[PDB]
């Protein structure tokens, strides 16, 4: 029976899968721009919320 | 194990 | 789920490598919840009780913070490791 617990562990792990691909685009775009990306503007914290 | 922050440490970057 | 499940969701994501060549590593190491708080348009936190979530239409909600090791590498042979603590 999935509670509460493990339904949103399910859904928790997509939804940082999702946020680290989408770091993973931010980074890459501004390195190779040459110069060195800004973490806290890296997340879209809105996946998750 | 998750830590717990009470809400006087919680900076107001959040605004900026 | 939240003591528990979370933390191991965040631990067993395989660090993320990039290049361009200048390395980047990035590891997430620690996890915080906050009691539910509530920021008005001053961006001011407050406790937020379930009763005004209820009548306000909001969305009984704690933020989450995570500790974010950076670790660059410019193919010097030399690692910069740079903390982000609560992000």
């Amino acid at each position: 029976l999935d509670l509460a617990g493990p339904l949103l562990a399910f859904l928790f792990r997509g939804m940082f899968k999702n946020l680290l691909k989408e770091v993973r685009i931010y980074a890459q775009k501004f390195i190779d721009r040459g110069k060195d990306f800004n973490l806290e503007l890296a997340i879209k914290t809105r996946i998750i919320s | 194990g998750v830590k717990l922050l009470d809400i006087s440490e919680l900076d107001m970057v959040g605004a900026g | 789920f939240i003591q528990m499940s979370v933390q191991r969701i965040v631990e067993d994501a395989p660090p993320i490598d990039l290049q361009a060549p200048p390395r980047y590593l990035l590891k997430f190491e620690q996890i915080y919840l906050s009691k539910p708080t509530h920021w008005e348009r001053d961006g001011a936190p407050s406790p937020m009780m379930p009763n005004e979530a209820r009548l306000r239409n909001l969305t009984y909600s704690a933020p989450l913070y995570v500790d974010i090791t950076k670790t660059v590498i410019k193919e010097g042979e030399e690692q910069l490791q740079t903390q982000h603590q609560k992000t």
